[PDB]
DNA sequence: GTTGACAGTTTTACGAGG
DNA sequence: CCTCGTAAAACTGTCAAC
């Protein structure tokens, strides 16, 4: 948890498979509307890349 | 400073072919490889600097 | 099953100094 | 370029955990 958070950060990832990395300015905006810390977004994206992308 | 933007697994494949051939780069190949990989002539010049340290890291023991 | 998290180690990218 | 050291992004590697 939470849920919509995941649903937000999954939208950004599948939008760019090409360059699956945020700019620290973008992460700020993600942290700004998530409820999440900057650290959490980083951490999740770090996971999400090895969690999802590799087979793709 | 430039943000951390790591390299495609295909770009690191181009390097390490060259590094394994010669630990050092020619201004020719410093160009030739840069265009194919679309890396900056500056960046590719740094990669060997780091990659050189790595081989001293492997020193072991 | 996989989700979020972390210490520890690897990769990028400069700048001092010789 | 060139070690050498120093930032900071992003990778293992594993884990109780809810």
């Amino acid at each position: 948890a939470p849920k919509v958070a995941t649903n937000i950060m999954r939208a950004w990832l599948f939008q760019h498979l090409t360059h699956p990395y945020p700019s620290e300015e973008q992460k700020k905006q993600l942290a700004q509307d998530t409820g999440l810390t900057i650290l959490q977004v980083n951490n999740w994206f770090i996971n999400a890349r090895r969690r999802i992308v590799q087979p793709m | 400073r430039k943000k951390r933007i790591p390299y495609s697994k295909g770009q690191l494949r181009e390097l390490e072919r060259e590094y394994a051939a010669n630990k050092f780069i020619t201004k020719d190949k410093r160009r030739k490889i840069s265009a194919a990989t679309s890396l900056s002539e500056r960046q590719i010049t740094i990669w060997f600097q780091n990659r050189r340290v790595k081989e001293k890291k492997v020193l072991a023991k």
